[PDB]
């Protein structure tokens, strides 16, 4: 299950913005760690 | 069910489906066919004096 939400901001901030349902999806597999992707630019220099 | 369906003017979300009262109960239902949300109210009753 995947909860997503945008909220525009002026630490992380207060106040409350509920995260709503994205993506519920039949996977069905043991899932123990995870990694964050990021993207790299070439130099081209 | 048996209930009468009606329009509705609750804001539902896209991924919402039913709708619930305070007893946890199916109040309002979206179709899959159309995708319109159709209120549930329970038929008219009422206990009969003599
Ligand atoms: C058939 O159902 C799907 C989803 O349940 C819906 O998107 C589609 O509009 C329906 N077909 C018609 C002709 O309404």
């Amino acid at each position: 299950k995947i909860y997503s939400k945008h909220t525009p901001i002026n630490d992380l901030p207060q106040g409350f913005s509920a995260l709503e349902p994205l993506v519920d999806l039949p996977i069905g597999i043991n899932i123990t760690r995870f990694q964050t992707l990021l993207a790299l630019h070439r130099s081209y220099l | 069910g048996t209930g009468v369906l009606t329009e509705s003017n609750k804001k539902f979300l896209p991924f919402q489906q039913f709708g619930r009262d305070i007893a946890d109960t199916t109040d309002a239902v979206r179709d899959p066919q159309t995708l319109e949300i159709l209120d549930i109210t329970p038929c008219s009753f009422g206990g009969v004096s003599v």
